[PDB]
């Protein structure tokens, strides 16, 4: 009765979502054949959120899995938890779309979104009280952006109060994995600003710096980047699925974040991560734990908060933990380091603690940060956009379905407005 | 005879330019490496997953 | 279920197919008969209920010598004999004979066969064209092939593994005439024309690989190696899968500018692979080297417009990103100003297989480059200078005009190349 | 109507849950336990 | 701010 | 971590290289093949076990390098680091800086730009050449110029076999040498120097072995390159990286030409019957009849020395030995050098290249010393260049192979400054 529905779009969205159901199957203890084989009763205490219940005693994840590329479709199907999914919400087309953002909204996106929302409607009207929707995708590919933002747009037509919790993957600062990534980013975030409520920005270069330096992992594969992403994935829904002395579902984690309806781009983070060679050299206490939360190194978005002010900050917590110092230390990080928080939000940072740990650590936490330093991530990509658009770099692929030059104008104008808002509230 | 004509024709400029082979693989490689079943270059042990 | 069809037209196209298809058979376990002793093979190999695998390929060639070689060779039981389309008399380096007189006779057969390939497949992905430039049926029949596949299919991706006539070495005396006229039909519906020559392979087979005296086979095995690396992601699971149409829509910046180069980095002998370390940071270092290039052109006199990186083997996304990062700051390689960071990466978990009797080692990792450069305008202009200098005194024209061609089609090719020369000048300039 | 596979057709407005699982009606079900 | 030096003082990390 | 790519250029270069990389391998237990039945600073690595070395052996004449590609040490070297030409430079610099060696400049610089890519902290390049040769005095000067433009501040040390005092094996030696010391004086952070005649004498007084061959001499030079790049490899108390040699031996800028002297050069009949101590070994390095460069140091004010002890050396003993050396007034030291001693100590004992002339000693000391007594050395060479140039002899060859007759005057002129510089850095302080 505070149920949320899962959404996966694009190859990056599928593999992140696949490894999310790897993780949730550990704290909820659901085996790859779906059955309960855990120990604690608190484990199946709020399983109704990410799962629906059972004919025969198993828990299929409520995850519609859309991707027009079938190569990632059987790749997740053949994974270790591809069996736990249901074949019904394996919605996919045999045809391919090579970063065709026009095709992803008007001709083949339109012919597929009816099939996709025929699944999403089934999983939304079948619940006592829907709390919201949440989607994981990439801003670079055409299926991550085109199918991603089209599903965000048409859901909001009939859902007034159900929040949308997008988990976004932004192109990297140093290099790109696709040359048309600024094009597929700018057009997609033109639909993310109006229609989403939380957009968690994940950066690949940020994940590399956490893995190489803090985790001391020389060769992190995609089974390791997604697990850091999946830590925050379960981190935002901690209190919603388990009891705590101060709970916070997604929706009081929304009003406590967004001052105005367009400032909803957040920095995710996981606090207690340390390399194997130095587990026994660092003491796991919440004074030590929340420092690694707030350093610029353990930030999953690759833009330095030192170049801006935090607007609103939360830190969700787990484990049997003292409430005095989690309250008194977040006094201390506000007040002694006060030039990097906005002065017009005095009681800036909130806490949201939980009684149960994750599987592996005695106490843990997950960082969410809404700062005005993320406009640099949007200022530099408008610069990456205005270099291509002044020469009409790759316009003739996008005009395959007759989307005009006029649509790119407000696509770029939405960013210049958004950056102008972020610079306006930087200086109050 | 052309089998003999190439056998007396070994210690030639055909040493460094044979037909399809590059030049006989023995003295530049340690003993018998089984060139079809050998995978050159270093790899990662892939520990600490 | 994703598949694409590879037609091999011309004597160069058949022999490339004669040496690349056994690499495709060795990469999935297909015996020379075709019985395997996993739906990976269902992108180039169809299925018969007996259990044996036909290649999804049609071989059309007017010359009967090279087609009857594979019918009487060790691949008699490899191809479908009705798919193996032979001709009667060859165009003989005559564009007007592959386009007008002899070519039009065999079009109704090859297009009917391609329709039969496309009819029995649930999802088609693209087209791979394999031809040359200096031929008669590699230049004229492929002109009919792209004029009719465009009207019959349309929005499907069409890719070409063509052979550019070398700037210094040549085979036929009339190569520039065919090479200015067969690019007229690749400027209308050819979606992405991969380019390679015959003499930069020679320097690669000499310096990097250690053979003197290379035949046609060693050239085409290498070409088979680089075709396989591009299309390995349509048949094998990878960390970042690339589709055939995904890199088609971002490697080509302008519809006229669809001529990327090619590069296979670890072209190393078995002796030297014991010796030199094979990390990811050195193979992508060797891609940008002008010596390790598959078209006789100098990259440092031009600007890279887009780059596609197709890795395979034991690579992880971190150290490839670090390697691209440290090589972008190198000043001797320069991009064009309006393009941002333009690399497109592709990762595959399948290492390259080595053919027995080959000249390459079993390397754990490899990388393919498809880079669209402004430097190829130097190759286009030199060929343009070769054509107009010989066309000024109207040489070798009566063979062309005597086989269904007008005098003006040479002129119509001239301003088409003038447009193809001016646009390369208009894309290399700075944006201000 | 073309795709319309049967598992998609089989929808619901109320969802059933097991006895450990806490529905709205869970205190209602332990009360008649 | 003016914590007592008679007991533990609690830490003061920056960003 | 630490890496020293060593471009061995010249015949003397590739021969010095052979002898040097032999000890360099018999010390890091790497068989002549490359597979071992800390060295990354002089031995790269594959995966299986191949420890392919790190070096660019270069010589424009396929004979003195084709033997390294066919002999015992064949597998070790990578067939792509032993670059070779097809035409000699004919002991004429003109065919080393302008012609003949203008085709190999690309191949070599590129093999280098790959040997470095693998490194993480190249601490410096060590060229090894011969001033009296052609390639040795040509592609050395050329490689030096291009290397600087590219690589950069990267230390460019040089170990050169400078023309002997009266002994020589070439008539055009004077020219090549004076011309090479003009296109290098500004592109070489430092330049250790050893002359053959001298090393012959030491292998007759100390190592009682008449009829010495260039191999016997190359072994002594090899056991000197070890005591310079030992700290970089083996561990020890006071360790000196290549960067320190450049800021402890070169006093003023242009004046950068350290000498050299190994000390426990003893036979076997001797070794056993003598208590080779840190004191006896120090004294040796300073005795004129033990300098690896025939230039009596008694006619010069030692600018700055740098004793590098290796083996079982107690740090206290070095303090004593040095103090006594400073006491004697026979050894003079410039006033502008109140200190003048870089004590380096590595625990790894000097190894004994089998079939050699040295005897397993428990200690050792190599003193790259800068004296104003190298002025006299360049004076002899300067004189034998103003003798022939006057009769404009052997200038027909050079001027024909690209070179212009101007660089000859320019060479003597620049060298005049170096001999006038070695005069001002030796005068008293008012
Ligand atoms: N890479 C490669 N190129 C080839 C090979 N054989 C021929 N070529 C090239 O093909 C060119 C000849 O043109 P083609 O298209 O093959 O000839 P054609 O159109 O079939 O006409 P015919 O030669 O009469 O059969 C030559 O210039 C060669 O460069 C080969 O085995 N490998
Ligand atoms: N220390 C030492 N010096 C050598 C050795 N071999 C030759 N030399 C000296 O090198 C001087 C001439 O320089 P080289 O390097 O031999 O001349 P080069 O120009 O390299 O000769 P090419 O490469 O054949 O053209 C001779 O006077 C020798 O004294 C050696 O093995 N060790
Ligand atoms: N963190 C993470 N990022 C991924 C993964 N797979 C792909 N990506 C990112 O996705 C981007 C490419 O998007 P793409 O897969 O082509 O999107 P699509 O074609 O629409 O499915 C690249 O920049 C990658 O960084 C993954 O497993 N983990």
């Amino acid at each position: 009765m505070r149920e949320i529905v899962h959404l996966q779009a694009g190859q990056c969205g599928n593999q992140i979502g696949a490894k999310f159901w790897e993780v949730i199957s550990d704290e909820h203890g659901i085996d790859p054949t779906g059955t309960y084989h855990g120990d604690s009763d608190l484990q199946l205490e709020r399983i109704n959120v990410y799962y629906n219940e059972a004919t025969g005693g198993k828990y299929v994840p409520r995850a519609v899995l859309v991707d027009l590329e079938p190569g990632t479709m059987d790749s997740v199907r053949s994974g270790p938890f591809g069996q736990i999914f249901r074949p019904d919400n394996f919605v996919f087309g045999q045809s391919g779309a090579g970063n065709n953002w026009a095709k992803g909204h008007y001709t083949e996106g339109a012919e597929l979104v009816d099939s996709v929302l025929d699944v999403v409607r089934k999983e939304a009207e079948s619940c006592d009280c829907l709390q919201g929707f949440q989607l994981t995708h990439s801003l670079g590919g055409g299926t991550g952006s085109g199918m991603g933002t089209l599903l965000i747009s048409k859901i909001r037509e009939e859902y007034p109060d159900r929040i949308m919790n997008t988990f976004s993957v932004v192109p990297s600062p140093k290099v790109s994995d696709t040359v048309v990534e600024p094009y597929n980013a700018t057009l997609s975030v033109h639909q993310l600003v109006e229609n989403t409520d939380e957009t968690y920005c994940i950066d690949n270069e940020a994940l590399y710096d956490i893995c190489f330096r803090t985790l001391k992992l020389t060769t992190p594969t995609y089974g390791d980047l997604n697990h850091l992403v999946s830590a925050t994935m379960s981190g935002v829904t901690t209190c919603l699925r388990f009891p705590g002395q101060l709970n916070a579902d997604l929706r009081k984690l929304a009003v406590n974040m967004v001052p105005f309806p367009r400032l909803h781009f957040f920095m995710p983070g996981f606090a207690p991560l340390t390399s194997r060679g130095s587990q026994q050299y660092r003491a796991l206490t919440v004074p030590e734990l929340t420092q690694q939360m707030f350093d610029a190194k353990n930030m999953m978005a690759a833009c330095d908060p030192r170049h801006g002010r935090y607007l609103t900050v939360a830190a969700v917590f787990r484990g049997r933990m003292s409430m005095k110092e989690v309250d008194e230390q977040m006094l201390n990080v506000q007040n002694k380091n006060s030039s990097y928080f906005v002065e017009w939000i005095p009681n800036n940072v909130k806490t949201a603690v939980c009684d149960i740990p994750p599987r592996g650590l005695k106490m843990s936490a997950t960082f969410i940060g809404n700062s005005t330093a993320i406009q640099e991530l949007f200022k530099r990509i408008s610069e990456q956009f205005t270099a291509m658009f002044r020469r009409k770099a790759f316009l003739h692929w996008y005009t395959g379905e007759g989307m005009d030059e006029m649509e790119f104008t407000e696509a770029e104008s939405n960013m210049n407005d958004l950056v102008s808002e972020y610079q306006q509230y930087q200086d109050a | 005879q052309k089998m003999k004509d190439k056998k007396e024709s070994v210690y030639f400029s055909n040493q460094r330019a044979p037909l399809g082979k590059s030049h006989d693989q023995t003295p530049g490689l340690p003993k018998g490496l089984d060139i079809l079943n050998t995978t050159f270059g270093t790899a990662i042990v892939r520990e600490t997953s | 279920m994703r598949e694409c069809i590879s037609v091999h037209v011309g004597q160069a196209g058949v022999q490339i197919g004669n040496a690349c298809w056994e690499l495709y058979c060795l990469e999935h376990g297909i015996q020379p008969d075709g019985q395997m002793p996993d739906d990976s093979f269902n992108t180039f190999f169809s299925e018969t209920g007996a259990g044996k695998h036909v290649p999804r390929a049609v071989f059309v060639d007017l010359e009967p010598t090279v087609i009857d070689e594979v019918r009487t060779g060790t691949y008699r039981q490899l191809f479908h004999p009705e798919q193996l389309i032979t001709g009667k008399e060859d165009a003989a380096n005559n564009y007007a004979r592959g386009h007008y007189t002899i070519g039009k006779e065999l079009i109704d057969l090859v297009l009917d066969r391609i329709r039969k390939l496309a009819d029995q497949c649930t999802g088609l992905q693209g087209f791979l064209i394999f031809h040359s430039f200096g031929g008669g049926t590699g230049s004229g029949f492929t002109s009919l092939l792209m004029e009719r596949l465009s009207v019959d299919y349309g929005k499907k991706s069409k890719l070409e593994f063509s052979i550019y006539p070398a700037p210094q070495v040549s085979t036929a005396v009339v190569e520039p005439y065919n090479s200015i006229l067969t690019t007229h039909t690749t400027l209308e519906h050819s979606d992405c024309a991969f380019m390679v020559d015959n003499e930069a392979i020679y320097d690669i087979c000499r310096r990097n690989l250690d053979i003197e005296r290379p035949t046609y086979t060693n050239l085409n095995r290498l070409i088979g190696q680089i075709v396989s690396s591009i299309t390995a992601s349509l048949r094998f699971d990878g960390a970042l899968n690339v589709d055939l149409t995904e890199f088609q829509t971002n490697l080509v910046p302008y519809p006229r500018i669809h001529f990327p180069l090619a590069t296979y980095a670890p072209v190393i002998s078995a002796e030297k692979a014991y010796h030199e370390q094979l990390s990811v940071a050195e193979i992508t270092n060797a891609c940008f080297e002008p010596a390790n290039q598959m078209v006789k052109c100098d990259p440092r006199h031009g600007k890279y417009m887009a780059c596609c990186l197709l890795y395979r083997g034991d690579v992880v996304p971190k150290d490839v990103n670090a390697a691209i990062a440290t090589i972008k700051t190198k000043r001797t390689i320069q991009f064009v100003d309006w393009c941002p960071t333009g690399f497109k990466v592709g990762i595959n978990y399948q290492p390259p297989t080595v053919v027995p009797g080959g000249d390459l080692a079993k390397v754990q990792r490899a990388v393919c480059m498809l880079s669209n450069t402004t430097a190829i305008a130097e190759a286009w202009a030199r060929l343009d200078h070769k054509f107009d200098l010989m066309y000024a005194k109207r040489a070798f024209v009566h063979w062309y005009v005597g086989e269904g061609m007008e005098e003006g089609e040479f002129s119509e090719a001239r301003e088409d190349m003038a447009a193809l020369e001016k646009d390369y000048e208009e894309v290399g300039m700075d944006s201000v | 109507l073309m795709e319309r596979k049967g598992s998609l057709t089989l929808r619901s407005h109320h969802k059933k849950y097991s006895k450990p699982v806490l529905v709205y009606s869970w205190h209602r079900d332990r009360e008649t336990y | 701010i003016d914590h007592d030096v008679s007991m533990f003082q609690e830490p003061a990390y920056t960003l």
